[PDB]
């Protein structure tokens, strides 16, 4: 839950990731 | 649904909450 603009980035609803890109398809996690 | 519209609008310092999955 931090907006990570005071510290590969995408945004989610839990918070910010760090190191992980964003797949368009989607499989069983 | 209707019926889940109806019960949506029925039901309102270092303590995060963390989101459901
Ligand atoms: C993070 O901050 C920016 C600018 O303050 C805002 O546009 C953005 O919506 C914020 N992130 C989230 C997930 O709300």
């Amino acid at each position: 839950g931090v907006n990570c603009t005071e510290v590969n980035v995408f945004q989610t609803r839990a918070g910010c990731l760090i190191g992980a890109e964003y797949v368009n398809n989607s499989y069983e996690c | 649904s209707p019926i889940e519209d109806l019960l949506f609008n029925k039901v309102t310092n270092g303590l995060t909450v963390l989101p459901p999955l």
